[PDB]
């Protein structure tokens, strides 16, 4: 509810607003990070089959989406980084997942992990 | 050098200055070529 | 597939077809008066003979505005006049810009136009075939001659 | 379809809603060319109020023949007047969006209840081209004018 | 003989065509272009001295000329009109009207605007 | 029937033109007028609900889009520029109307006292 | 169509044809868009098979999401990024014609029967960019990926 609460309208608006907007003219910077945004929320939403998540781990990776880790990276690097990312947390931070797992929401505590968590990570990712 | 350079002015702005002395003194009939031609349709952009 | 949407396009398409007959017409009559101001304008251009890249505002017209940003990335990989050249190719090679410009096309480009370009301080540019195609001594004596003939091939660029 | 084409004659007031306009996320997604009332008049709601609502739907219909003309053939081809009334358009359908109470479960976003003279003088503004310098998404899904501006400057960082 | 050509951005005069000898101003001086000749404008008078008796008069704002190893030249102006196309009493005018905004301002850069078209304007009246 | 033809041609004159009326700028005089004339027309066809017209008060309104005394006012405004002249000439001028109605047509006399009336009401009404 | 749109159901692997592609001169004149078969799947076909044939797929669909705009009008009008996938997704749809053995009296050229290796091959250094430069009717009717080139050397 936290990390997905406002995104089934915001990508509505986004696919309106994509189709809107195919012409190459000027924008202002506000609809151009709508689209920066929407783009790379639907490559998170991508998913294989024969392979169904966790709810604690789907919380984990729409994260980074929502809260605008993505949007610098190249869109078609994002499912590159999700599976790398998901990985990583299934490694290391067991007990963050597995607290999300227990509450079934993500703390304030949670959220400074996370935050440190995917700004090491990206950081990494970009260079 | 020159009374124009020294301030700054390059030899295409003399020439604009001098040519639109030539075609602000003319006799009505031919201003027809003068209003057309020499227009600052141009616009300065930059980041 | 649904009547409703089958009626919608038609409602579009007919008046596109209106448009796109009145947009070759006004094209027609720029195209009168650019002809007529070509002759003399090119061996006035002919007898006078950093990247720059040369076109216009205005789109739907082909190739006019892709022909000229490809061969400027094609200048720049191996070592601008329009809105469309910024649009195409700008965000690519953001940091390699002195001036950009706007408004041009819809008029007759003038020699003033040319002047406010070498005032900001090889060219690429469509120049003309038919209808139908196109193809993309003192010390400060020279200082002078230099400038004028710079303002010549930049307004030569214009008219083509 | 027979059913609801006979019922139109039984009603007083019709809110007609669409699939296409919820399909953008526009929620109320009532159409705002096809729902009609019988007190839409100046003797009724004052001269203020239709004047308004009529300003709406014209900005609306006149953007509604636009849209697939200019899919095609770019926007830069419009004149200045157009293209201003494209842009209040957009942002007139977003400020006609409005979060439901009941609806908090879907649009995670908080209820709200705008009374009907700052709904009036919210889409008059909006008219008038007092907003044209605000962005586009400040307007969608939103209670009264007063919170666009607020949205706007949130939307700056 | 020689291939004598004339032209501006707007409208051409000759091109290639035979020439005795043409009179053009510059910056130092005014050079008399006849056919045996070695190989920048100014506000003044071109005379057309043609092979055949009469002698018309224009006149150039600005631009170059140049002068090749063989007999051909190309005088580029950006503004060539005749004495019959250009008003005394505007040119008079013109010339009250810059030398008066002479004697006012004080800015470095637009002295230089003033003086100049101060020289433009009083190379009309000079032919008129 | 005086006015009706003429108007019925001119309105013809505008219909096949109108589609390319907002995409053109660069039009020459001929489809110019069309468009102008047209759109005015357009907006002297348009009356309020329940205030029906009688013949005379009619065929004055048609007649000032007919003539073009209305060219150059802002298409917008006409609706409204009609409502208010509408209750002029039937205040102030109700000997006119009874001229159109009795002779038939609006005459040389009646042609010259209306072109008065609007010419100097339109400059008022703009400002 | 009931008859036809009931028989879909029955099926493992569908071929469906097309008029459309028919009439362009493609043959045999399948839809890439339309026809699926059950074992397009990483798993049983290898992920590089699997990898080759969405690709394809995805180059075709951004293709065809374009072709409102292109009837209109026409490749020239799009951007640099649109008209170099319209490029490679038509060089795309040529390399996927093929002479049928069957069918020598009406094409005229020798028929090809190309082994699943140069197949995927083939259409894996398409994607990639490799004949960006290559004409476009130099991949129609040709077997391998090595007569596209063959084809291209003769016309220049
Ligand atoms: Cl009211
Ligand atoms: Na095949």
């Amino acid at each position: 509810k936290q990390v997905a609460g406002t995104m089934k309208l915001e990508l509505a608006q986004y696919r309106e607003v994509a189709a809107f907007a195919q012409f190459g003219s000027d924008l202002d910077a506000a609809t151009q990070q709508l689209l920066s945004r929407g783009v790379r929320l639907t490559e998170l939403l991508k998913q294989g089959q024969y392979s169904p998540m966790a709810i604690e781990e789907q919380v984990a990776v729409i994260y980074a989406g929502v809260r605008g880790y993505l949007d610098k990276l190249e869109p078609s690097k994002i499912t590159k980084f999700e599976n790398a990312f998901l990985s990583h947390v299934i490694s290391q931070h067991q007990a963050l997942l597995g607290k999300i797992r227990t509450d079934g929401k993500i703390s304030e505590e949670s959220d400074a992990k996370l935050k440190e968590i995917v700004t090491n990570f990206l950081a990494g990712f970009e260079a | 050098v020159a009374y124009w350079r020294q301030a700054g002015l390059s030899y295409i702005r003399y020439s604009q200055i001098c040519a639109k002395a030539v075609r602000d003194a003319l006799k009505t009939e031919f201003k027809a070529n003068a209003m057309k031609t020499s227009g600052s349709t141009i616009k300065i952009v930059k980041v | 597939a649904t009547l409703k949407d089958i009626t919608r396009r038609l409602k579009s398409i007919k008046n596109i077809q209106k448009i796109t007959k009145s947009m070759k017409m006004v094209a027609a009559a720029k195209y009168a008066r650019a002809e007529r101001e070509l002759k003399p304008a090119r061996v006035y251009g002919v007898g006078s003979l950093l990247i720059i890249g040369v076109s216009s505002d205005r789109g739907l017209c082909g190739a006019i505005h892709s022909s000229v940003a490809k061969q400027m990335k094609s200048e720049a990989a191996n070592l601008g006049v329009g809105d469309k050249i910024r649009s195409i190719l700008h965000r690519t090679h953001s940091d390699q810009f002195l001036v950009t410009f706007k408004e041009v096309g819809r008029r007759p480009p003038t020699f003033g136009d040319a002047s406010v370009i070498a005032l900001e301080l090889s060219i690429i540019f469509n120049r003309f075939r038919s209808v139908i195609s196109y193809k993309t001594i003192d010390a400060d004596v020279l200082r002078n001659y230099q400038e004028y003939s710079l303002a010549n091939i930049i307004y030569y660029s214009l008219k083509e | 379809d027979p059913a609801p084409a006979t019922t139109f004659a039984h009603l007083d007031a019709t809110t007609v809603l669409s699939r296409a306009i919820a399909e953008l996320g526009i929620y109320p997604a009532v159409d705002p060319l096809d729902s009609t009332s019988r007190i839409m008049d100046p003797n009724i709601v004052g001269s203020e109020h239709y004047d308004v609502a009529r300003g709406v739907q014209k900005i609306l219909q006149d953007y509604k023949s636009l849209q697939d003309i200019i899919a095609i053939l770019g926007m830069d081809e419009l004149s200045e007047e157009d293209k201003l009334t494209v842009s209040r358009a957009r942002k007139i359908q977003r400020f006609l969006s409005q979060p439901f109470q009941v609806a908090e479960v879907f649009t995670g976003h908080l209820g709200k209840l705008v009374p009907l003279k700052e709904t009036i003088k919210g889409f008059q503004q909006i008219l008038a081209g007092e907003y044209d310098h605000l962005p586009e998404q400040a307007f969608y899904m939103v209670g009264p004018i007063e919170e666009a501006v607020a949205k706007a400057d949130k939307l700056a960082e | 003989q020689m291939s004598f050509t004339f032209a501006s951005p707007t409208q051409v005069f000759f091109n290639s065509a035979n020439v005795r000898q043409v009179d053009v101003p510059t910056q130092t001086g005014a050079f008399g272009i006849l056919a045996a000749h070695v190989p920048v404008l100014r506000p003044g008078l071109v005379v057309v001295h043609a092979e055949d008796g009469t002698t018309s008069k224009y006149f150039v704002s600005s631009g170059s000329v140049t002068v090749n190893a063989d007999s051909s030249v190309q005088l580029l102006a950006e503004e060539a009109v005749t004495l019959d196309m250009l008003d005394l009493g505007a040119a008079k005018a013109n010339l009250e009207k810059a030398q008066s905004e002479l004697l006012g301002a004080a800015d470095e850069a637009t002295r230089a605007e003033i003086q100049i078209r101060i020289e433009a304007n009083e190379a009309l009246v000079k032919a008129l």
